[PDB]
RNA sequence: AGUGGUAAAGGAUGUGGCGCCGCGAAGACAGCCAGGAGGUUGGCUUAGAAGCAGCCAUCCUUUAAAGAGUGCGUAAUAGC
């Protein structure tokens, strides 16, 4: 009685469907304006529980049961928890960045995030509005393993 | 100056009596008798909650274009809800075909919050309930 | 209003106020001045 | 309470006592913050219901989880 078997058995289920979730303080948006950034989530993403506005103690502590390295990024204040795991997190990050940014005074700030398995840095989560299509780590290898003939030209 | 107001008229008629309307023609708008112009528009839209809905520019004007029927209404619009002819219900002309609800939208499922790939299964269950198709 | 008795509140959210053995109901509507002490 | 120091009907977020109910630290309630979500838009009446006018509706998607809208209301509506 009463918080444990209910809701708690789904908070780690829809957030464990993979390994690449995030966290954003969403709320400062009217029902109509709020149903746009969330409802549209399917577009920029794919139902990815981009933090259905959990709360606290439940989402943060939840890390224990699952052991997602404890998304120790930001539990204070609003807690949305952008479920980038249940959808297709990667480059869609931008679809949620500009939306909750280019509209109203700071639509919805971000919090934590796990890069496949690592912890997404606060200051290193926004600038990446566009999930590196893997090309990044590939834009300095093949073009950096064949450029001594380009200064070879 | 500038600032308009929201409004929801019908989908078919145009006669502007009390809808087009102490609403627009007051709080902010122009001209009246939006009916004549409503018929030339709502004619192709009006039978499942169609919001546009009612404004007033510097003319004012005008008809043309539209929105469609509200979610539920637009979901079970292919029913008939011919009921209500007395109290809350409740006899004769009730069903609308199990497939109809789906066939009716189907298309009738574009403009909606966030998005929906089905308004005849989950969308119908809701709106339909408001009418009688629970 | 008063009455050496009765009082089962009223104004849908009419208050049961404890004041001096004074069974006094307080509300937001004069209609309820319930003085039964 | 001065009951001690006569009284019933009956009234009560009196006082103290059970023998019991809510604790999801998946950290409580009164206090707080913000959103108070899109089909929700006639059924009659639509002069207006497009929850906040009367004869019932008891469904759906959708997330802060969802009010078949408990409530200040007029012309619907619009605001709490």
């Amino acid at each position: 009685k009463r918080n444990v078997e209910l809701l708690a058995t789904l908070k780690e289920n829809l957030e464990r469907a993979q390994g690449s979730f995030f966290l954003v303080n969403y709320q400062g948006l009217p029902a109509k304006e709020t149903h746009a950034l969330r409802q549209a989530l399917k577009q920029n993403g794919a139902r990815l529980f981009v933090a259905k506005n959990t709360l606290i103690r439940l989402a943060l502590k939840e890390l224990g049961l699952p052991e997602l390295d404890g998304l120790q990024g930001p539990s204070a204040v609003v807690f949305y928890e952008d479920p980038v795991a249940a959808a297709k997190t990667l480059v869609q990050f931008a679809k949620s960045n500009p939306k909750g940014i280019p509209q109203v005074k700071s639509g919805l700030l971000q919090g934590q995030i796990l890069t496949a398995k690592d912890v997404e840095a606060l200051a290193e989560l926004p600038t990446m509005d566009e999930l590196r299509a893997e090309l990044v780590g590939v834009l300095q290898a093949p073009m950096a393993e064949l450029v001594g003939v380009l200064g070879g030209v | 100056v500038v600032a308009v107001v929201k409004l929801q008229l019908p989908a078919g008629k145009a006669t502007p009596a009390p809808p087009v309307g102490p609403a627009l023609g007051q709080h902010g708008a122009n001209i009246m008798e939006f009916v004549k112009a409503f018929n030339a528009a709502t004619a192709n839209m009006g039978d499942a909650i169609v919001p546009v809905e009612i404004t007033i520019y510097a003319d004012r004007s005008f008809t043309f274009v539209t929105k469609t029927p509200p979610a539920s209404y637009l979901i079970r619009k292919a029913a008939g809800l011919e009921k209500g002819a007395h109290k809350p219900g409740r006899e004769k002309v009730g069903r609308i075909t199990w497939e109809q609800v789906l066939e009716i939208a189907k298309q009738k499922m574009p403009d909606l919050n966030t998005t929906d790939l089905e308004a005849a299964a989950r969308m119908i269950a809701g709106s339909a309930r408001s009418m009688g198709v629970e | 209003m008063k009455v050496r008795a009765s009082v089962k509140r009223i104004c849908d959210k009419c208050k049961v106020i404890r004041r001096h053995g004074r069974v006094y109901v307080i509300c937001e509507n004069p209609k309820h001045k319930q003085r039964q002490g």
